[PDB]
């Protein structure tokens, strides 16, 4: 990229989140965030890092939805509550009118290029709409289903997702979109989902088919204490078997560690995570 | 002449973490009244009901993706307790190095991706612009420029303290590396190495530009050490434990206020909850009988957040609450830049005075050099931990049980209190950092923290108010924390 390429506007939209897809994006190597932001989107709406805000950082948002009026990319962190007339997740206010994340949905969604559900909850539901909540949390892809909205949507999961899925996902579809226009690039992003809706380059693979201590576990040689590096990690909880992501090589944080390294995986990548994952530290 | 009333809706605050509507009342060209709602609920007290209490440690942390080590650290401090567990000597070495290395990621993240802007314009460009056409910001182009600089440069930076955090931790956000027991890996030789050589590069950054230009920033806005006192009283929990008694901490406990200090004491703790979006038979209940039953219609509320008071005083958390309690000897450089810059002779924090202390700009100051502080208790911990010795015990889930688990959040004091029965999670309240400070009124009418030091900050352009989302940043709010 370069300071003055072209760079699609993008709106970063929060709903029942916590701001660790936002901050897994800022520990990007390679493209680092600052030459993201500079060099390959316009980043128009965050509410964590932008420099206006309230009603006339909404309004902005508005202004650049019109002039970018099905062109737009619309990323959403964290899931959607429907209980309760959306009242558990308020995103901003204008013109004296309380915008809930279900009204922005219903507002940006339709009029977007494609929605980017970027981690599990915004994929699947995840914490939130796991069990003892009441809050109606809901996904991405359901909830504009429900409403009758056809965006297409890509799922970028994990909890949080490594930043390369993410901004990998990006380039993915910004390449795409270069060789065959929006409509037919946004096609070949479509045909490398898996039935979960990811991409296939970062969840394509099993982290238990590619672990190295996948020796151990055929030889039933498990670690009694998380300390002991040498076994497997199945008996103190981990759901390697179960997920598809490839953390086992591209690690986390500049390639210092990984779960399965440190401690267990979680499966934070699956539709199920948490409660088809739990208890975390027994099979 | 003089002016009336205006009232401003902020909905939403930006350059914070989270859902956050301000609304202030502003008369003849100050603030005279402030409401802070927390927009948006998850319910995690309520999410963990029933659950293998280890499993706490990891959903926790996603109340909040900015301080996770924090809810980890509380959350297996709770579960410790309530387990019986004891954790070796090198796993709390270790926790304190996962953890420490986040306090300097999220102090540097707060003051140049989120505050640095209320300062200095950036590229134009989005997400820099646009922004208010008068946004006051009254640098030169030499020293703006040394701020976006330091802005790009930080990005860098902040993203090798969360290297520094994984090292150990697993990975981050969300550390899989502290348990019930102490921490999951033992430190080996080559990746203390590997630790303190980025170590090093944030110690520079540290030392030569961040605490630097913060006084220097200050320097160009005087005035934002006159407004933002609120009710000038604090609190703190300790944080980071230094030996396995229980009993000494880098941050020692403590509360302020009406200029007196007091011991701390959680018992006097109660979460109200008349001006909170929860059942109103839940109000005044201390954390060990919390309840979580949400309002979303209750007529007169205004927030998610709930009103934790201590013994009925409303008290605020956060790096300057930390060093006004333990009074620490300033950083070199910020006793030269206090003389050369302002005319102030100090060395220890509470020499800079309460007035300055609990200001807008005094708690950047105070985060700035809690950052320094923090170097130094880093550097320790790597001199003490011994490579290859055990980190961790495993200890059998008890039938019934409970504990709490204190500690300092980079946002302030946090505390997770857990009831176990019939082996499973009963009862889950948490008790953070941004809850104290962005709290609703009591059911007795006294503001929260920031409501309260919202009162005066000046708007002498209603329609570019700047200084309402100034004086609420200087806070470093997550809303995520406050409501969870
Ligand atoms: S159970 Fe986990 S540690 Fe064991 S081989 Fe599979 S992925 Fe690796
Ligand atoms: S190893 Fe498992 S828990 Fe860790 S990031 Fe990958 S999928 Fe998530
Ligand atoms: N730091 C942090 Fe998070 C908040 N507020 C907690 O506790
Ligand atoms: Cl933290
Ligand atoms: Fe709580
Ligand atoms: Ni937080
Ligand atoms: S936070």
């Amino acid at each position: 990229g370069t300071l003055t390429g072209e760079r699609p506007p993008v709106f970063w939209l929060q709903g029942q989140g916590c701001t660790g897809c936002s901050v897994t994006l800022l520990n990007s190597v390679h493209p680092s965030i600052a030459d993201v932001l500079l060099k390959v989107i316009s980043l128009e709406f965050h509410p964590t890092v932008m420099a206006w805000e309230g009603e006339h950082a909404i309004e902005h948002m508005r202004k650049v939805a019109e002039k970018f009026k099905g062109k737009f990319f619309l990323v959403i962190e964290g899931s959607v509550p429907v209980e309760a007339d959306g009242k558990y997740c308020i995103i901003g206010e204008a013109n004296h009118h309380e915008i809930s994340m279900v009204d922005a949905l219903k507002e940006f969604g339709p009029n977007a290029a494609a929605v980017l559900a970027v981690g599990t909850c915004a994929a699947y539901g995840g914490i939130p709409a796991a069990e003892g909540s009441e809050t109606g949390a809901t996904a991405v892809s359901k909830f504009l289903g429900d409403n009758g909205i056809k965006t297409p949507v890509v799922n970028i999961p994990g909890c949080p997702p490594h930043p390369d899925w993410i901004v990998g996902t990006v380039v993915l579809a910004l390449d795409a979109i270069k060789k065959n226009g929006l409509e037919g690039g946004l096609a070949e992003v479509v045909k490398v989902l898996d039935s979960d809706g990811r991409p296939t380059p970062f969840f394509g693979r099993n982290i238990h088919e590619n672990c190295p201590y996948l020796d151990k576990y055929d030889e039933g040689v498990m670690s009694a204490t998380f300390t002991d590096k040498v076994g497997c990690r199945y008996d103190l909880g981990c759901k390697g078997p179960m997920t598809m992501a490839d953390c086992f090589e591209r690690k986390w944080n500049g390639g210092v560690n990984w779960c399965v390294q440190n401690a267990v995986c979680i499966g934070c990548v699956e539709p199920d995570f948490p409660d088809g994952k739990s208890p975390f530290y027994q099979a | 002449g003089a002016t009336g009333r205006t009232t401003i809706a902020i909905d939403p605050v930006t350059r914070i973490e989270g859902h956050l509507k301000a609304e202030v009342v502003v008369e003849n060209g100050k603030v005279v009244d402030a409401r802070l709602s927390g927009t948006m609920y998850r319910g995690f007290e309520t999410i963990l009901r029933g659950r293998d209490p280890r499993d706490a440690s990891q959903i926790v942390q996603r109340i909040c993706g900015v301080c996770p080590t924090a809810h980890s650290t509380a959350s297996v401090l709770a579960l410790d307790e309530a387990f019986g567990a004891k954790v070796p000597n090198n796993g709390r070495i270790t926790r304190n190095l996962i953890f420490g290395a986040n306090y300097l990621q999220s102090h540097i993240l707060h003051f140049y991706h989120l505050s640095a802007q209320d300062f200095v314009q950036g590229p134009d460009t989005a997400p820099f612009v646009p922004r208010f056409p008068k946004s006051d910001l009254r640098l030169s182009k030499e020293l703006n420029k040394a701020g976006v600089d330091q802005y790009i440069e930080a990005l860098e930076v902040r993203r090798i303290c969360h290297e520094m955090v994984a090292l150990f931790g697993g990975r981050m956000p969300h550390v899989q590396g502290q348990v019930v027991g102490g921490a999951t890996e033992i430190p080996t030789k080559e990746k203390l190495v590997e630790y303190a050589a980025r170590f090093k590069k944030v110690r520079d950054f540290v030392e030569q530009k961040y605490v630097p230009v913060v006084y220097t920033i200050g320097s160009k806005y005087k005035d934002m050490f006159k407004v933002g006192q609120g009710f000038k009283a604090a609190l703190c929990v300790g944080a980071f434990p230094l030996d396995n008694s229980g009993k000494k901490h880098l941050f020692m406990p403590g509360v302020y206020a009406k200029g007196k200090d007091m011991p701390f004491d959680p018992s006097k703790i109660k979460e109200y909850v008349k001006y909170s979006w929860f059942a109103e038979e839940t109000t005044g209940l201390n954390y060990k009988e919390g309840k979580t039953i949400p309002a979303p219609d209750k007529a007169g509320a205004y927030s998610f957040v709930k009103a934790p008071r201590y013994d009925g005083l409303s008290l605020e958390v956060g790096p300057l609450a930390r060093m006004w309690v333990n009074n620490p000897e300033l950083s070199p450089v910020g006793k030269k830049l206090l003389k050369d810059l302002f005319g102030i002779s100090a060395k220890k924090f509470r020499d800079l005075g309460e007035e300055a202390a609990f200001s807008l700009m005094g708690r950047h100051v105070a985060r700035a050099e809690e950052t320094y502080y923090m170097l130094g208790a880093i550097e320790g911990w790597l001199k003490e931990i011994k490579a290859g010795e055990d980190t961790v015990v495993m200890p059998a889930v008890p039938a019934s049980a409970e504990g709490t688990g204190f500690t300092e959040a980079p946002r302030g004091s946090l505390l997770h209190y857990v009831k176990v029965k019939d082996s499973k999670i009963d009862n889950y309240q948490i008790v953070s950092a941004s809850l104290w400070n962005c709290n609703p009124r009591d059911d007795m009418g006294q503001r929260g923290a920031v409501e309260e030091a919202l009162i005066g900050i000046p708007v002498d352009d209603i329609q570019n108010p700047v200084n309402v989302a100034r004086l609420i940043r200087a806070f470093d709010p997550x809303l995520g924390c406050a409501v969870h």
